[PDB]
Parts: C-alpha cells; structure tokens; sequence
C-alpha cells in the first residue's frame, strides 16, 4: 500500500518491483517459504534504495543484497545479536 | 459544386474493360512469412517463464499497450509495426500458413484450385439457395465439386477445423484481431461473406464491380489495410474465381538449377523426381514479367 | 551584384469535356433545373418473337417483358481560397496612390486567376467524374467473351450445367487474358482481340446520327481509352491500319428546358413526362410512335471540327485518345492506372 | 411499384436493340432494377383510375 | 467598407527585419489594459506588468481584468489591432505548448516561458490559449506546490514536488516552472495560499453549532447526516463581537480565492489546419 | 468626412455586387459558373463539419440530434464523436424497453467500442464529455460526413425549411405545469452513488428560468435522493472523493408553443421523442452544483 | 406562431402631467425591469413596485429580481415609451440611477434599492398610488459585501438571544464603498434567507470535512517563523492551542483539493450575482457610462 | 397525405365563402376531412421536388 | 519516363525500390547498346525514346 501511494522518479520500475512484491501469500510448504521471502526480500530493498534515490547494483547477475536502511548502529547491532541468538 | 445525373442508356453492357499492358510488381514475391503474434496480440502463455522462452527464442518482442482502453483501440484498428530499415525489393508480401496433412495429393498444387481444400464457387450452387451452398461449403458427407472426394485437407476444410476458426473474419473476431493486417487467405474462409455473395450470375458481376474489391497501403512496407477513399480499390480475378493460382516451387535445388539451366518454356511444365517435385506456374508470368520489366 | 533575369509565370493549359475523345462515348445535356429533381427513369417495353413450334411438342405464349432504368447520382466538388488581403483591397481605395492601384490590380488578378482555375479544375473533374461512372459499370473482358460466345445456348433463366460451362469458360478465358500487350504481340492477334473485344459490347440506344461523322467517309461507333504508353504501344505496332482525321463534334452543351404544361404537373403530382405537348398530340391524333425522343431533341445543333486518331476493327471505327494530358501535372493518380492482384 | 399501364397506354420511340445475352435470360438472371413480366395478354392496361 | 479597429503606433523604430518578425503573428491574441483608440506600443502584451515581487496569480487577476483583442495586417508605420465582439468567430495562432482537437474549448492563462522581439527595455510577450481541463490541472498542480513550499527541506517534499511540476497531455510533456525562488514565497502567492488554507482551518470549528441549531429543523434530512459527518471528523482528531468578525474574515477570504476559483470560457474550436499553430474559432464572453 | 457621408444611410449587402461579381465586372470576362449569387451568403449560424465512424451514424439519418464529443487516452483518435441517442444507453433514467430497442438498433461494431471506452476510466461522464450542438446533414459511406451548428437558428441551405431538434421522451423534464412564451432548455446529468457503480442519470430540462441560482435551487429541490445518496457515500466510506452530485450545462432556447410530441423510425424500428422546430443554440461549458 | 419581440412599447393611461413627462426625459437611457415581453404593455407592469409587499423582506425581493427581464429606455416621447431588450455582447450607453460611484474596468450587478441618506429621491413618476421604483447598478463590491452581509446575519441569528441579534442586525445593516454609505432597508430573516443558510453550512462542512492535512496545518506552520500584518491579523481571528509531514501522497491531494474546489466555487456561488454588465470609460460627471451587456 | 403544396403554389378562384359556424371551431370540431392548420408563415411550400 | 505517371507526390519508399528495379534491370541491358544488337527498328526505337 505504502508504494502505491508513494511517488518516484521513474515510476516504472517501482510499479514492477511493485508488481512482484505485492502478491506473495505462502505456499503452505515449509521449503517454498524460504525462497519466496527471500525474493520478496530482495524486492523490498531495492524498492527502499530506489525511494531513497540511493545508488544502486545495477550489474548483471549481481543483484542487490539484503540489508537495513538508516538505521542506527546501535540498533543494527542489537538486532545482529538478537538474530546470532535465533542462530 | 456541379451535380450531375447520369442515365444508363444501355440496355446490355455498352463498355468493357481488359488489363492491357503490365508493368514491375510491387511485392517482393517472397517466403518473408508474417508475424502471428501482430494480428493476435493478446495471447500470453499461461506459465511466465514459458512466453518468455517462446517469445526469446521466436523472434517477436514482449507485447505492452497502454492500460486496457488501448486494447479496444487496437481492436477498433491500428497499424502497429515498424517499417523496415531497407527495401530494394517491395512490399512484403504476406505468407499465411495453414496446417495440412502429409498425405495431400501433391497434383492438387499443380492446377487452379481452392487451398482450403474443398472448391466453392458460388457461380455453381443455386442462386440465393443458403442450405444447398452451405451443404457444399462444408457438408463433408456429400462429394465435393472439382475434386469429388470429400476434401483434400481435413484440418483447413472443415467449420470448426484450425483454417476456418482462424482465418474467417467473422470468426476470428471472438480472438485477438489487429483489423489493419491484410490476411491473404481472408477472401478465402469468409464463409458469411460467400453465402451472401451467391447472388444471380449478373448481380454477381454487378457486385464484383461495385463491392467486392478490397485495398492496400502504397506508403508501408507491409500488407494494412486502408479505409476506402483514398486509394482506390483492386481488381481481383481471385475473389470472382474463388480459386487460387499456383507458382513455380520445388522442394530440392537441382529441378530449380534445370529451370534455370533450360531453355524458353521451361517454366510451365512439371516434374517429379522420387521424393521431389516441381509445380510450374499455368500462366508464364516469370518470363513474361521479365520481358519487359 | 546580384542579377536577377526573367521571371516565369506558368502557361497553364486550359482543357474541356467536349474537346476530349471520351466526349463522343457520352450525351451532354444541360439542365438548369437539376438540383431539384432526384430519380430519372426510363422504360423499356418489348415484344419478344416467338417460331410456331412443330406438332405434339408444347406451344409457346404471347409473351412480354416491361423493364425500366434509373439515375446515378454523383456531385463533384472543388474549394477554393481568398485572403483577407484580396477581399479588403478589392472593395476599397486609400488614397489613391499608385502602391494601392498596384495592390487592386493584384487583388482583381488573384481572385480572377482562382476562378479560371477552379473552372478548369471543375471542367477536369466532370470528364473524371463520367470516367468513374464509365469505368465502375464496365465488366472485364473475360466475362464478355464468355457472354457473347453463349448467346444462343441459354434460352431461359440459367440451368445448372449452363451456368457451370459460364464458369468454366470464365476460368479458362481468365487465365487466357490477364495480360495482353506484355505477351504476345503477333499482330493478327491482338488486332482480332480488339476487333472481338469491340464486339462483345451491344450498341447504344439511342444514336445521334449526325454527330461524330468522320469528315467524309463514314459514322464513329466505337471509344476506347488507355494511358499514354499503352497508346503508344499499340500506335508502334497496329500503325497500318491507324488513320489520322477530322471529325464534328457538338460545340456545346444540350439545352433542355421545363415547359410550362410540365411545371403545372411538376407541382402538382411531383412528377413531369418530358416532351409532353407531342406525347398529348400523338396520343390524341391516335398514333402508336413518336419520331424522337426528348434526349435526343435536347441534343446541340451547332457543329465544330477537331482532330483525333481512329482506326478500324472491320466495318466498325473506333477513337483512340489517351488522357495524359487531363492529369499531367495534377494530385489524384489517373484512373486507367488500376492495380489488380492475385493469390 | 411503378405505373406499369402508363407505360402500356402511351405512345414509344421506335428503336431496334439486341441484348448481348438472350432477352428472356436477362430479364430471369434479374440484370435489370425492376421487371413486370405477364404471359399472353393481361387486362390490367385497360383499366385507368 | 472599414470596421471598428484599434490603431497602435511603434514609438520606437522598427527596422525591416523586425517588421518581417512581427507579420508571422498575423492572428496572435494580444491583450490591451484599457481600450482606447490610438494605443502606444509600451501597452500592448503583457510585459509592462511583469514583476519581481508580484507572482503568476497576480497576472492572472490582471489579465481577467484585460480586455481581449486580436491582431491584423501589419503595414507601413502602423500596426491594428481588431477587438472581438461575442458570437463571431475569428482566427487564432496556437502560441500553447499544446495542440488542439476539434470542439475544444479554450482560456487564457498568463506565460510561463524563438522568443518575440525585444527593444531597448522592452519585450513583447503573449499569453497562452490552452484547453480548459490542461488549464484546471496546471492551476491546480500550481498551487499545491505553493502549499509544500513551506516543508521543502525534507526529501520526500522535493521527490512530490518534482512529481507534481512534471505534466502530461496529448503530445505534450512540457514541464511548469516551481513557484518557489530561493526557499522563498512570491506574495501574491503566499496571500492566496494562505487565504485557501485559513478559509479550510476556520469552517471546522465555525460550522458545528449552527449545523447543528438546523439540525432540528431540516425537512430534507440530509444536513442530520452532515451534523453527523462533523461529529465523525471530530472523532477523527466566545463574545458576539468577535464571532461575527471570524464569519466576516470567513467570507473575506473566500472572495479572495475567488480570483482562482472560476475559469473564463473565451474561445470555442472549429476544425485545424495540419499547421496546426493556426486555427478557427468562435470568441465567448 | 463630410456630412452628406455621415447622413448617408447604411452600406446595403442587400442589393451590392458581390466580389466575383465585381472582378468579372471589372476585366469584362464570364466564367462558366453561376457566380452572380453565393449560396449561404445571409447565414448567421456557425457551421462545423465533423467526420464520424460508420456505425454511429444510425438515428442521425434523419436530421436533427445533439452531438456529443467523449474521450479516449489512447494514442489513436483521441475523440469520437458520439449522439445522445446512443448516450441513453449507459443512462439509468431509461425504461427497459427503449433501453432494449436502443441496444438493438446501435449494434454496430464502433458503437461498443464507445460504450466501453464510457465506463472503463474511473472518472464519472462530466469530466469525460463536451456538447457540440445540433447535426443537420447525412452523406453516408464507411465514413460518413456531418454539419453541425454551434450558435445558431436551426435551418435547411435555402432556408426554405426549419429544422427541428428532437429529444428520446425517457430523458425529457419539466419542472413546472404552466409555460411562459419563452423558455430555455439545458442538459443535466445527475448521479446516483448509493449503488456500487457511479450510476449516471442523464435528463434534459425546459425552464423559464434564465437565472442560475433560483435553476440549481429547483434542481436541488427535486434532486434530494440523489444528493442524500452522495452524502451517504461520502460519510459511509472514506478516503474516496466523490463530487458535484449534479452537473448543469445550458443549450438552447426555444419559444414554448413550439414543443410537441413525435415519433421516429429508422431501420423500420419505432422510437418515441419529443420535438422543438423552431430551436436555436446558445452553448455555455458544464457547471457543478451540490 | 409566437414571435419573441426585441422593441417594446409601454403605454400609460393615467392623464400625466407636463412634470410627469418631463421627469420621464430625465429617465432616458436608465434600465428598467419587465416580468413579460409584448410589443405593447401596460405601466403598471413595469417597474419594481407592483412586487413590493406589506412584509418588505429583501431577500424575497432580490429574488424575484434575479429572475426578472432587463432592458433599456429609448427615445422618450408623449405616454409612449420605448424599450429596447439588450442583446448578449453589444455595447451599450447606460445611465446610472442610484447614487453609488462607478469606475471604469470592474463589473456591476442588479439589485434593489436601498436606503441611502434622508431617501429625498422618490420623484420617479408618482400617479395614483403607483410609481416607477427602478432597480440599482452597483459595482461589484458593494453588492458582493451586501450578500455577505445579509447571509452572516442570517446566520447570526441562530444560536443568539433576541437583544444580541437586534445589536448584530443594527451594526450588519450598514455599508460603506467608495467614501459613500447606504443603509439596507427591512433586512428581515425569512424562509427564503434559510434555504440560503441550509445550503451554505452544508457546503461549508463539506470544505471542512475535504480539507486535508497539509492545508489545515498550512497557516499554524508558517506563523512558526514568519511575521506580517496580514499574517499577524490571519492568527489573531483563529484559535490559540518542527515535524516531518505525516503523509504525502499528491496523487490523492490532489483528487482531495479538486474536490475541496469544486466546493469552494458552490460556497462562492451563494454571493455572486449574474455578472450583467462590464463597464467601459465612464462621463467624469459619473451620471452616464459605456457597458457592455453580458449574462 | 394532400398535396397542401399544390393548393398553396397553384392559382385559385375568390368566392365569399361563409361557414355556419365560426370558422376555426370547424376546424377544431373535424368537420371535415384532411386539414391543415399552419399558423404563422410556413416555407414547406417552397422546397418543389 | 515509365514512372513519370505514378506518383506527382512526395517520393515513396515503395515507388523508390521500383525506380532501383528498373535500374538494375535497364542498366544491365544497354551497357553497350550498339555492340549487342544492329536491329534497325530496336535501334530507332531506342533513339525515338
């Protein structure tokens, strides 16, 4: 809902990341959930950087990576620890 | 404005016309078959990846259109492919391809025929007889005219095989159908149109005259369909005929090279190698053609 | 210096329906009255004879045939500009100075020039019009040569075998002629071809017998037309049998007028019968036939000469004019320039 | 429907024509607009309103 | 025959070439401030009321007030101007950005960008005939970026108001300028801003009680229903004297947004040449 | 200036040469045209030619009808040119039966196409449409040929006939029992958004009232339901923007002995109208009220 | 059958006075209302005072006002007068007929008279219990503040005591415009007065509940850090109680302000008159001007 | 279904008719058969066809 | 001279690819008109064209 409504500077690629980021329902498989969110995941990120007019890996194959956006380094570092402890 | 009001004070026809004298043809004459996914724009493969590996290998871009209003525009009509770079031949001449068994007589090639596989024309059944013409325009179960087996192509004869569903006009707009493309076979599958043409042999050639011909772009490369009125219409011996001319081709490069190699009159004579063949074309417009240039 | 030497207006050549060989295929009538009649009819009636058939077999009837034949209609339109510039300084003066007779003189001369063009342009476009009408009515030569063989073997509506041999002589033919001047070009032939294609037309209704008479010899039946390298073509190769000569041709358009009997009716029952005071003395003195008919009396009387190509096909003579010259610098493409294709 | 009897009654010009086609197949083949076509001798000419 | 003409005079010179220059404007519109007979060159267009201060809404007020004309044939020394009467028709040059279709209707709008000729301190500038639907959105757009010209600091204020600036239309995707210079408010449009948003702040706390004192009354229902939408607005988030002058200031603002609010409808279109800069159409009041 | 030119009496068109008149005067030479009088010289009105699909063209056959421009977004013909017959189809202020036969009758392939194009954006019929005046001539063909008139007394070229403007009898209103000699008529379209679509209305109205304000007060008045259900949708479901419960636009006037009732046929099927002969067209552009 | 006429002849029946018709010379060029149009009519079908009622209430005089016929006077002779109805764009000469000032390039509106001074001006062809009461042109402020006027009181008058409405109603009924003052006469509140008051609270609650965010908060934002008269008098009429915008959206802002306009334009409508005349260069003696007719 | 164009255009013989009752309430009343009752100035009678 | 009829217009691509057409084919053709052939009536022909 918060990219339909947002703006962009080229509003095509958002309304594709969009597009497949907005029907995600999980497949009832324990496998299938992994490989799905991480996708939509990936979608997620770019769709953020791109919001930001942040740069982003436009290199083939070398898609863009999972992580945070702005936030502090305290609170990235708690949510590292807590994620270790999940490990 | 100056009306003026004409009386035909000709009791039979006073005035005929002939074509005299031909000069260099417009289309190319060539193989260069057309695009499928242009005059049926709508169909996707159902699985994603599919249509891309079909689209990627095939040749053809992914289509996109503007919203969904666009799509009742195209439906309505739109010419919606780009000329080519160069042309030192003309026109590309449209080759539309209908499935047909292995098994077909191959000497139906070789005379004027009817490709559908099953002859229909509507100077034979009785005039304004709708039951009897359909009985002989797709009633598989009584002997053809011309040929009286029941058909010499089962998937292209039939109402409700491949080249009937998807060549007639009338049928082909329950898919999706870009009206500008000029499809060569059109004349040939109109099954509405034929039915309603059979009229008295006079009113017949009346409406040759009048209706029945068609045009063509002279401004694109590719064969659209213009609105009458600013270039006019074209004769056409097929459509008063509703039969089709055959035109030298041979299936392997040696009985080309003896046509080429051979003398005048060559080209009008067929002949059949164990597996290969050639048609030669009934009237020599190859050479004639040539003559003048 | 920059020299600038004489300049060029164009030599625009006028051109008229009448001067044109295809005047002589067509009766021009004027009629100031057109715009507000639509229908025009004419009626046919025959007797048909009929041989005493021989004994046992079935006897034929008296029998006839009442047909009737009506209007074509096609109005032909040309614009025309101005400029604000020529419709102010054609009605008003400033000061008399020579600048503004300078632009008067331009004015008058534009608007006058718009006309004689639009007139020449209209003249153009009513030889292009009948052209139309001429050429959307004409069948090819095929099916008349299959008609004209059949004449005899069809004595009736068209049985089912008939109209197949129709058919198949039209395929048969089709294939013979879809070409002819790139083919052969034996002389014999293509000499017997036009005499056979002039044949194959029936005669007109209604001659005009003392028009378009060769200037001593005899009467012109036949017009025929083609572009200019066509003509060119069949000049080169039929030039023995091709003549050059002078022929009378009607100077002006046909008056035909309402009279007042007609006009008392036109108003009344929205109808008129043309010649109508020798329809009623005719029928009240109780005689069957009328010496013309009211086209033929509405037809010109002055005659003047002009020169155009005829040759013969045998006892019948036929005009040869190409009309390069109707759009040798115009905008639509000629109408004898046709396309035809094939499957 | 046309006054067929109008046509009947009055006086015609005299002209001698040939259809290219049997006159009998063209008026059957329906080449002309509108036809009244009667065998051996129809009353209806006698009869004026 | 002559007909009611406006005669204006170049008090400065004009060379030939400037001359030449001018006659491609053959049926351009020209706006006059006051109609007079003889008119001095220094009135014609619209630049002797371009100011550094003043902004865009200020020439639209103004122009409302303009008397509209339209142009004739430039000759010797002189210049005529031909101002309309209603319900003929006339021709006119699409000096717009934007191409016309057939029963378009048309309305005047101040500019916003060859370029014309100039004289010593003098430029000549026209307004643009633009179709009324473009004329509502550019208004519009125009005027909220007016809004967040107070919040401009945050990003997602510049990336909307970059978004905003941009318009499209058939065949045309021009951009209009940003009604901001240098962080700051030109204050023609600070007042109207201002005026929209104080006219929206007093009706929320203005309208409860006398839509509810007619609560009681109402025949025909509905404002029960708008007594109960308030209400709902509110779940979402005095002396005389000083009571009659907020409804005073209430509807003294609004009179002041009414010089936005309404659209004159001047020109209705007859069919366009594929020249299309020139084109017919009928003049309304 | 002298005074015998002032006092002069008016410049007389009536009986003056016209211009080619007086340039063939000049040089002394005749064309083969009939140049001395020029057809359509006296018209006031304002005429507009409009090139239509041939499908529309049904029920303009006879002369006389409202000719309404809608848009399209898409790149190829941006407008279409469409009747306000054909426009009753969408209206709910039909009965079923003239519904059906209208439905019937405009079946051709380019009327759908219109009607689609009607109801596949999501903003409502006022945005979307613009009224052009009355259509007065026919010339058929694949593409056929109209002349319509924007300010204007309703006439044939010579004059020689009036022509009427005819109205389907569903969308005909009357907001008063007795009528002055003159009356104006006006285009009103109102909407209903109780139901889940925007459903349209469409209506056309003769009043004797010229001032805007006692209009709207009526057509409020007579309007309650409608505006009811706007502001039930309003407060019933948020963060929608609905707007202007009724549009007014005015077109026509018209002196009141000349109405009568009338019925049309085209393809030997019967439509029910209602008929003024002796109409004219004022145009003002659509306005919103609440 | 029915023509429209476009010249009409009033004819009076009352034996005049040499006085009566010289005041009717006076008069020329002057507008004056019809309710019917003939070619020939009675007097006492012209002018405003056949409507005038024992209840006198404005409002339902400048109703029946509106719905009214104008036209002009021309060529003033014996019991016969000549009026001409104006024709939509033409250029016309007019003589003001009540006392306000005009100035060249506004506009002007209908209305009817007023109390002005020590009302000395009621010459206007008084016979037998009848008279010529003529409706005023007024420059476009003075009839925008009048309609204000009368609308805010009429909403005052709600929720107020009897003596707080009596104090209201006698500070409301007084104007001023251009260095003149006029007095309204029997501004009464009336039925017709409360149609206007249903429809301009429901059209203000609507610009109330449409406004959004960003708009609300416009005005309280910006006093944070500028200052001026304007915007120091703009705080002190609202109520007395930075941060990124809570949401941005200009898609749905912009749906939002549309609508927000389309109400303000309904709101608006309740106080603008038909715009009938824009005026050209006026005589300096102010009697007598250029206009020309529109609406 | 009268050609009410043919009684206006053609000429006519004066006679002082006079109707029993007032003329136009014969009309109202269809006493007789096929009217017409035009007011004003129709210009029908000029389009001749 | 052949394609002086067609096209008064502005040039075509197809009209274009025509004109090339017959340049490939006549310019092969008379490359060396009067070594290839001394037939007197093609010879007059050529020079009349």
């Amino acid at each position: 809902r918060r990219g339909y409504t947002y703006p962009f500077g080229d509003r095509g690629k958002a309304r594709d990341h969009l597009a497949v980021l907005d029907r995600t329902e999980f497949d009832t498989d324990v496998r299938h959930d992994a490989e799905i969110v991480e996708r939509a995941l990936v979608s997620a990120v770019i769709l953020a950087k791109m919001s930001v007019r942040e740069t982003l890996v436009t290199a083939i194959g070398q898609t863009e990576p999972i992580a945070f956006v702005h936030l502090k380094d305290t609170e990235v570092q708690r949510i590292e620890e807590n994620l270790e402890g999940v490990r | 404005t100056q009306n003026i009001n004409t009386v035909d004070m000709g009791l039979g026809y006073t005035s005929n016309t002939c074509v005299a004298y031909v000069n260099r043809v417009r289309t190319d004459m060539g193989v260069r078959v057309q695009d499928l996914f242009r005059v049926f724009p709508m169909n996707v493969y159902r699985h994603d990846e599919v249509d891309r590996w079909i689209r990627h290998a095939a040749g053809v871009e992914r289509p996109q259109l503007l919203d969904t209003e666009t799509i009742s525009m195209l439906t309505f009509g739109s010419m919606s492919e780009r000329n080519a770079a160069a042309t030192v031949h003309g026109q590309k001449a449209a080759c539309e391809l209908i499935l047909t068994p292995v098994t077909m007589d191959v000497n139906y090639f070789k005379i004027p025929n009817n490709p559908r596989g099953r002859a229909s024309c509507m100077l034979a059944v009785d005039p304004y007889d709708t039951e009897a013409a359909t009985k002989a325009i797709y009633d598989h179960r009584e002997a053809d005219a011309q040929t009286f087996a029941a058909t010499h192509n089962p998937w292209a004869s039939q109402a409700g095989c491949l080249s009937d569903v998807l060549y007639n006009t009338r049928h082909r707009e329950r898919l999706g159908y870009n009206s500008k493309f000029y499809s060569p076979c059109a004349q040939y599958f109109n099954t509405e149109e034929i039915i309603a043409a059979n009229k008295t042999l006079f009113k017949t050639i009346d409406e040759y005259l009048l209706r029945a011909k068609d045009c063509i772009r002279g401004d694109t490369d590719t064969q659209y369909v213009c609105v009458e009125g600013t270039e006019q219409l074209i004769e056409n011996p097929c459509r008063l005929t509703q039969e089709a001319l055959p035109i030298l081709s041979t299936t392997t490069l040696a009985l080309m090279e003896t046509k080429l190699k051979g003398g005048a009159g060559a080209f009008a004579t067929s002949e059949t190698h164990f597996g290969n063949y050639v048609v030669g074309e009934i009237i020599p417009l190859q050479q004639s053609m040539l003559f003048n240039s | 210096f920059e020299a600038i030497f004489g300049t060029f207006c164009n030599r625009l050549e006028w051109v008229y329906f009448l001067t044109s060989g295809l005047a002589a295929a067509a009766h021009a009538i004027k009629f100031h009255d057109l715009n507000k009649l639509t229908t025009g009819k004419m009626l046919f009636h025959v007797q048909v004879p009929r041989v005493a058939s021989g004994a046992g077999l079935p006897t034929s009837r008296q029998t006839t045939i009442m047909v009737t034949k009506y209007s074509e209609k096609s109005p032909i339109t040309i614009p025309f500009e101005l400029s604000a510039a020529c419709l102010t300084y054609l009605r008003e003066t400033f000061e008399g100075t020579i600048l503004d007779k300078i632009l008067n003189v331009e004015a008058m001369h534009t608007v006058l020039r718009a006309l004689k063009n639009t007139a020449d342009a209209m003249e153009r476009g009513l030889i292009h019009s009948f052209l139309q009408t001429l050429l959307r009515k004409a069948p090819p030569y095929f099916v008349v040569q299959t008609l004209v063989e059949n004449a005899t073997l069809a004595r009736q509506a068209l049985n089912r075998i008939q109209r197949s041999n129709i058919l198949q002589s039209f395929k048969a033919k089709m294939l013979a002629t879809l070409f002819l001047l790139n083919r052969t070009r034996d002389r014999d032939y293509v000499l017997k071809f036009l005499t056979r294609l002039a044949e194959a037309a029936t005669d007109s209704i209604l001659d005009n017998p003392t028009t378009y008479t060769t200037s001593s010899g005899a009467k012109i039946s036949g017009v025929m037309v083609s572009t200019a390298n066509v003509m060119q073509i069949i000049m080169s190769l039929l030039s023995s049998h091709i003549t050059k000569e002078t022929v009378s041709a009607p100077a002006t358009y046909g008056n035909f007028v309402l009279s007042p009997e007609n006009a008392v009716t036109a108003i009344s029952y929205h109808s008129i019968l043309a010649d109508f005071n020798s329809y009623k003395a005719h029928l009240t003195s109780g005689q069957p036939h009328l010496p013309n008919d009211s086209l033929s009396q509405a037809g010109a009387h002055s005659l003047t000469p002009l020169s155009m190509d005829v040759i013969r096909l045998g006892e019948k003579t036929v005009i040869m004019e190409n009309l390069r010259r109707v759009y040798k610098n115009t905008d639509t493409k000629d109408p004898l320039e046709r396309n035809v294709d094939l499957t | 429907m046309e006054n067929w009897s109008a046509l009947e009654l009055l006086p015609k010009v005299g002209i001698p024509t040939d259809f290219l086609t049997h006159v009998k197949t063209s008026a059957g083949e329906e080449m002309f607009e509108a036809l009244r076509i009667y065998y051996g001798d129809d009353p209806e000419r006698y009869n004026i309103h | 025959a002559m007909e009611a003409n406006i005669f204006c005079t170049f008090d400065h010179k004009l060379s030939i070439a400037d001359v030449g220059k001018l006659t491609k404007l053959v049926a351009a519109v020209v706006p006059i401030p006051q109609r007079l007979h003889l008119i001095k060159h220094y009135q014609l267009g619209l630049h002797q009321f371009v100011d550094h201060t003043r902004g865009y809404v200020r020439l639209r007020g103004l122009l409302r007030n303009m008397t509209l004309t339209l142009m004739r044939r430039v000759e010797g020394n002189q210049i005529l101007l031909h101002v309309p009467t209603h319900g003929l028709l006339y021709t006119v040059l699409n000096t717009g950005p934007v191409t016309w279709e057939k029963g378009d209707a048309l309305c005047v709008l101040p500019p916003l960008f060859e370029n014309l000729l100039t004289l010593g301190q003098w430029e000549l500038v026209l307004p643009w005939i633009v179709p009324m639907p473009l004329a509502l959105e550019i208004n519009q757009r125009l005027l909220i970026m007016g809004l967040f010209s107070l919040d401009r600091s945050y990003e997602e204020v510049k990336a909307a108001v970059q978004q905003l600036q941009t318009i499209t239309f058939r065949d045309a995707t021009f951009t209009i300028p940003d009604p901001v210079i240098d962080q700051h408010l030109l204050i023609d449009m600070k007042t109207a801003c201002l005026s929209m948003s104080m006219v929206a702040n007093l009706a929320s706390e203005l309208t409860m009680t006398y839509v509810r004192k007619l609560a009681l009354e109402d025949s025909s229902m509905l404002l029960v229903k708008c007594q109960e939408l308030l209400m709902r607005l509110d779940r979402e988030r005095v002396s005389p004297d000083d009571e009659i002058a907020r409804l005073s200031a209430l509807f003294v603002m609004l009179r002041q947004l009414d010089d936005l609010i309404r659209e004159q409808v001047v020109f209705t279109v007859c069919d366009v040449s594929p020249d299309n800069k020139s084109a017919t159409c009928i003049f309304k009041g | 200036m002298d005074a015998r030119a002032v006092a002069k009496r008016p410049r007389d068109p009536a009986d003056e040469d016209n211009e080619l008149v007086t340039a063939l005067k000049a040089k002394r030479e005749v064309n083969t045209i009939s140049v001395r009088y020029l057809y359509h010289a006296d018209h006031q009105a304002l005429t507009a030619r409009f090139f239509v699909p041939e499908g529309l063209v049904e029920f303009e056959a006879q002369p006389g009808a409202l000719l309404i421009r809608m848009e399209t977004g898409c790149d190829s013909p941006r407008h279409l040119y469409i009747s306000l017959y054909l426009l009753g189809i969408r209206a709910s202020n039909v009965s079923a039966s003239t519904r059906c036969l209208l439905e019937s009758v405009y079946t051709a392939s380019a009327a759908r196409a219109a009607l689609q194009w009607l109801d596949l954006g999501p903003h409502l019929l006022h945005r979307r449409l613009e009224t052009l005046g009355c259509v007065k001539t026919v010339s058929l063909g694949i593409t056929s040929l109209l002349t319509c008139v924007m300010r204007g007394y309703l006439y044939n070229t010579l004059k020689t006939e009036v022509f009427a403007l005819m109205i389907p009898k569903d969308m005909y209103l009357t907001w008063e029992e007795t009528r002055g000699r003159l009356q104006y008529v006006y285009l009103i379209i109102v909407y209903d958004y109780d139901g889940p679509e925007t459903r349209p209305g469409i209506y056309v109205l003769t009043s004797s009232i010229a001032h805007w304000q006692t209009l709207v007060d009526v057509a409020r008045g007579k309007f309650a339901r409608e505006r009811c259900s706007f502001v039930n949708r309003r407060i019933t479901r948020p963060r929608q923007i609905p707007l202007c419960t009724g549009v007014i636009q005015k077109l026509g006037w018209c002196l009141a002995d000349d109405i009568h009732t009338s019925f049309l046929v085209h393809k030997e099927l019967k439509l029910s109208v209602v008929r003024l002969d002796n109409f004219s067209v004022e145009l003002g552009d659509f306005r919103e009220f609440v």
